[PDB]
RNA sequence: UUGUGGUAGACGAGCGUUGUAUUGGAGUUGAAGUCAAAGCGUGAGCAUUGGUGGAUCCAAUACAAGUGAGAAUGCCGGCA
RNA sequence: UUCUCGCAGUCAGACAGUGGGGGAUAAGCUUCAUUGUCAAGAGGGGAAGAGCCCAGAUCAUUAAAUAAGGUCCCCAAAAUA
RNA sequence: GCGAAACAGUACCGUGAGGGAAAGGUGAAAAGAACCCAGAGAUGGGAGUGAAAUAGAUUCUGAAACCAUAUGCCUACAACGUGUCAGAGCACAUUAAUGUGUGAUGGCGUGCGUUUUGAAGUAUGAGCCGGCGAGUUAUGAUAGCAAGCGUUAGUUAACCA
């Protein structure tokens, strides 16, 4: 800004005797050489807050709107098995679906090896925590499978 | 030969076999219309208008006249207010005329 | 985040400046006095808009008068020879319109007595 | 045919290089070479250069009887003039250009050839109007 | 919208007309001048194109006027340079030029256009009766 | 004195207008076959059939 | 039906620009920039086409603006 | 045009008529109340015009009719006694 | 963008403290035009290479202001902040449109912005183009709209994961 550009305040010609235009300073935003008076700055924070409660509402019913979306079916722990890391089977997984273009992010509570194994080499396949969940994630999967275990936790929480 | 034929609020004089443009009717393509408002044919003039006497006449396109950018301002006075008027008309022409 | 916003800058000018053009000298020339010259015959333009028929019906009524002088008669009892008798909606244009058309506006010039 | 002939840059101003070659347009070479060898002006003997360096494009790389050529067209394109300045009274200075000229020079053997130009902007013209056209029929 | 309106354009045909002062007057002969010279009143109108017609006027040194006008009404005339005033009454200018007092008369009262100055030339002054465009087979009417 | 209002350029263009130049005179030279100026000398040197400046 | 002068001044609906979130599309088979033209719009604009041009851009929904120059005896550089 | 909320702008006016004050009832003067206008409002008439008379203009119209004002030519419109 | 993409605090300025700049991109790879012609010369025209040289070192793109050239049109008695509404004539054909280009002439025609009681003014600012360029933020208050929760209500801070 006007103070944190470096220079002096010398003033190259004097107040009066010349029909040039009024100078005061070395710099100024309206000079050449830079000096803007308000631009970027890192003390921007573009803070918000919203309660907790409408915040978790909010959840509930993007949780319903996917718990309704039918094509989201129940996935059992038992089925991450069989496989280590081979995408090639998680491929085939992914064409039975017939799904092409999901961003599916996959909920998981087990923390099983295999799926994180896999899941970072493609920018469409993801596994990431329930309790790690957001709204535009969950709404960005426009296709997931849900463990049936973490359903109890689902409907405690409610 | 010649024919006095109000159409709207602006009165022209039309001859037979003649094409010309008048205010806008509204009127799709293609159909002949019998106009009633008439005057001073070639003789015997009525004094409102001529009795019974129909001029019938064949619409061919709607068209619009030439953009029109006007803007309105007064010097010193922060005021530029500009707009736009298309200015539609009807070209058409008449085919019969009826005493 | 910097936008210099020249580009757009150099769409509207040029898009002022496609109007202003044809004209004597460098009017037509640069942004400043291109757009004054435009707005100022915007301003003449609207002002004729009256004018034109200002002077158009003097022209009409001057053209008939010139005809009527010639068979003696004025446009003072003119419009009472129409108006009054034999109520018509005759308007002026058209009278010199029939003036262009030789030996037909002699017709209603001479039914006035009848 | 062209004919054309470019110097790039020498160091004359070019207000005086138009100035010395109105006295050229439209003449034939035979009574050009002489009136610009007379001439007492320093364009003139500057520019016999480029006038014969075109009689030689002429001669050599198409070799037509160049009889009939006649001079077509003379320019001094302006290019970039240098900047000094020098030491004025009560301190102050004084600024100063210093002005070059581009010039080609166009012969011309017939009184023609600018018209099929014309229509070769013309071309260009209609190649215009339909593509705008075919926008239309296209289905 | 508009009822389109024609006039004839560079087709003018003009004539000659004759006219004599004997006993007339400055002003009801110069409004005829220039009502002639406008041509307002033929319908052959066209303020884009001429419209008035030849005129002579022959013996204009015997019109008078009405009243002591001839004596006490005076026309300055300066010339550029300052003290240029000539000096002219009524009484003088039939001794004298009166060709310029037609002329000054009709140009007066017209607008100041490239046609009227074209216009002014159409009209011959002479205080005789005799000029060689008496072979022009002019149409002869008085009053005109 | 100084200018008030910038001369336009078609003020330019008629004060340049007397400001170009004509042509000059030309002539032949019989002998030294050459088109040179009237009443001057020739390439070889002879203004008539006088050259006592030297050929080189 | 009332209408439709208008500074100050107040109210409402707005447009373009960059990049981002997506859904999409196009791109040496020549993107965008560029200018020329006798377009479409109540408006900021939106275009249509050719050449030039030689590599990313664009439609719509939202997001955050070094987001919008005719003037500052303005500055930068050129032309005068 | 009442009441509350929010944003105001603004306190440099002048002109024309009356009543006045001052001057010298002098001012394109100064200051008021009242009657209108300009500021912040086009236009027509007045030779142009910041206010005077007619007057409050969405856009278009070589449409008609009126207000003030005008109808010897410019400059459009009349004569009769 | 640190002033400083580049040999920058460099050049340069004042003696001294101190002040203080500007400018990059060729093309795939120089493969950078062997050789010929003109001209001493740079240079230009060829050839050849290069897809392409109108990519030839001025070396990504090359608006406009600026300067010239010419198709056609108009113009040397003319009183004009230069255009508008009509408009013949002249030459034509298009984002097919009551088509376009120019305008002999007629009617009309005292700028932009700021200042202000009010400015075509002889109140001021502007030779000109272009490029940039001056209403944003930390906290809190008031008012307006919408949403959430709900009249034993509602909301959290700091900090941690």
């Amino acid at each position: 800004t006007k103070g944190e550009v470096r220079g002096g305040g010398k003033k190259p010609y004097k107040q009066k005797h010349t029909g040039k235009a009024r100078q005061g300073s070395t710099r100024n935003p309206h000079f050449v050489g830079g000096g803007i008076v308000f631009g970027p700055k890192p003390n921007r924070n573009y803070s918000l807050k919203l309660n907790k409660k409408a915040h978790t509402a909010a959840l509930h019913t993007v949780w319903s709107e996917k718990l309704a979306s039918d094509n989201t079916h129940l996935v059992d722990q038992n089925l991450f098995n069989k496989t280590e890391g081979k995408t090639k089977v998680m491929m085939q997984f992914l064409k039975s679906a017939k799904l092409l273009d999901k961003n599916v992010l996959f909920v998981v509570n087990t923390l099983n090896t295999n799926l994180e194994q896999s899941t970072s080499n493609i920018k469409n396949v993801q596994v990431k925590h329930l309790d790690k969940v957001s709204v535009r994630d969950l709404m960005l999967a426009n296709a997931l499978l849900v463990e049936k275990e973490v359903l109890k936790a689902l409907e405690g929480k409610f | 030969m010649h024919a006095i034929v109000v159409c709207g609020s602006k009165q022209y004089l039309v001859h037979e076999n003649d094409t010309f443009f008048v205010e806008k009717l509204e009127a799709p393509v293609g159909k002949e219309i019998q106009l009633d408002k008439v005057l001073m044919l070639d003789e015997k003039i009525g004094a409102p208008y001529l009795e019974k006497a129909r001029v019938v006449c064949v619409v061919e396109k709607h068209g619009l006249q030439r953009k029109v950018n006007v803007i309105k301002h007064i010097s010193q006075k922060h005021h530029l207010k500009k707009y736009g008027h298309r200015q539609p008309y009807t070209k058409l022409k008449v085919v019969r005329f009826v005493h | 985040m910097r936008i210099k916003g020249g580009k757009q800058t150099r769409v509207r000018r040029k898009k002022w400046l496609k109007q202003a053009s044809g004209s004597f000298g460098t009017r037509h020339a640069s942004y400043k006095v291109a757009k004054q010259t435009v707005i100022q015959a915007a301003k003449y333009a609207y002002r004729d808009r009256r004018n034109k028929k200002r002077d158009f019906r003097s022209l009409w009524i001057l053209r008939l008068n010139a005809a009527l002088r010639e068979q003696g008669m004025t446009y003072s009892v003119f419009i009472n020879l129409l108006k009054k008798h034999n109520i018509e909606i005759n308007r002026k244009v058209l009278s010199e319109l029939a003036i262009k058309e030789p030996s037909k506006f002699n017709l209603i010039v001479q039914k006035v007595k009848s | 045919m062209i004919a054309f002939a470019k110097q790039f840059r020498v160091r004359i101003s070019p207000q005086k290089a138009r100035l010395v070659c109105q006295l050229i347009v439209g003449k034939k070479t035979a009574d050009a070479q002489n009136i610009l060898s007379n001439t007492p002006k320093k364009a003139a003997t500057l520019i016999a250069k480029l006038l014969n360096s075109a009689i030689a494009n002429a001669t050599n790389n198409h070799g037509m009887n160049g009889d009939a050529l006649y001079v077509f067209e003379c320019v001094a394109n302006q290019g970039p003039s240098m900047k000094r300045t020098i030491p004025r009274a009560k301190g102050s200075s004084n600024m100063i250009t210093k002005r070059s000229s581009n010039l080609v020079v166009k012969l011309s053997d017939n009184p023609n050839e600018r018209q099929e130009l014309i229509k070769q902007q013309k071309a260009l013209v209609k190649k215009r109007v339909e593509g705008q056209q075919k926008a239309k029929m296209a289905r | 919208k508009t009822s389109m309106l024609t006039k004839e354009q560079a087709n003018k045909r003009r004539q000659w007309y004759i006219v004599d002062a004997a006993g007339l007057v400055l002003g009801k002969l110069a409004v005829k001048a220039a009502d002639l010279i406008r041509g307002k009143n033929k319908v052959d109108f066209t303020p884009n194109q001429d419209c008035g017609d030849y005129l002579i006027i022959i013996n204009s040194d015997q019109v008078v006027l009405t009243g002591n006008k001839k004596e006490n009404e005076f026309w300055y005339h300066h010339s550029q340079y300052i003290g240029g005033i000539k000096k002219v009454s009524g009484r003088d200018m039939l001794k004298k030029q009166s060709d310029k007092l037609v002329y000054n008369a009709v140009k007066g009262m017209l607008p100041d256009n490239r046609l009227s100055r074209r216009w002014i030339t159409k009209v011959h002054v002479f205080k005789g009766d005799k000029h060689n465009m008496e072979a022009q087979k002019p149409t002869t009417l008085n009053w005109s | 004195a100084v200018q008030q209002r910038r001369s336009s350029k078609h003020r330019r263009d008629k004060r340049r207008s007397h400001d170009a130049l004509t042509a000059q005179a030309l002539s032949v030279c019989q002998k030294c076959g050459k088109k040179k100026l009237f009443h001057r000398v020739c390439s070889c040197g002879m203004y008539g059939d006088l050259r006592v400046k030297k050929a080189y």
